[PDB]
């Protein structure tokens, strides 16, 4: 009898792919989704600074009615 | 060169409004409201006349 280390019945396959995803989706979907939520921003801090132009102008009268 | 003419202590004391400041500004719109209407009249004598000591009554 022989008791070396052959391989035993063969063995299976072993990759060598460059695998690369490439996670992710095209560029001009990003410029759409960052110009959208820059866009968003600019109108919600549009309103609150237009808010605090109101209470503004109450803090103004606050000061003219409280002055003589 | 000349003397000043200033006024008299006797006149020169009435009681303040002796509040404190937070509360005079939490009450202020009302307070401009209703009263501050003849102290108009007081600002135009101060900066018609800007001598604090000629209108002060």
């Amino acid at each position: 009898v022989k008791q070396d280390m052959p391989p035993v019945g063969g063995y299976g396959p072993i990759d060598y792919k460059r695998n690369l995803p490439r996670r992710g989706l095209s560029g001009y979907s990003m410029f759409a989704v960052g110009i959208g939520a820059l866009l968003f921003g600019y109108w919600s801090m549009m309103r609150w600074n237009r808010e605090r132009r109101r209470l503004q102008i109450e803090d103004f009268e606050a000061r003219i009615a409280l002055m003589p | 060169p000349g003397i000043v003419e200033l006024p008299s202590l006797e006149d020169l004391k009435v009681q303040e409004v002796k509040v404190s400041s937070s509360v005079l500004k939490a009450a202020a719109h009302h307070y401009g409201a209703q009263c501050d209407k003849p102290n108009k009249e007081f600002m135009l004598c101060r900066w018609e006349e800007k001598d604090p000591r000629r209108c002060l009554e």
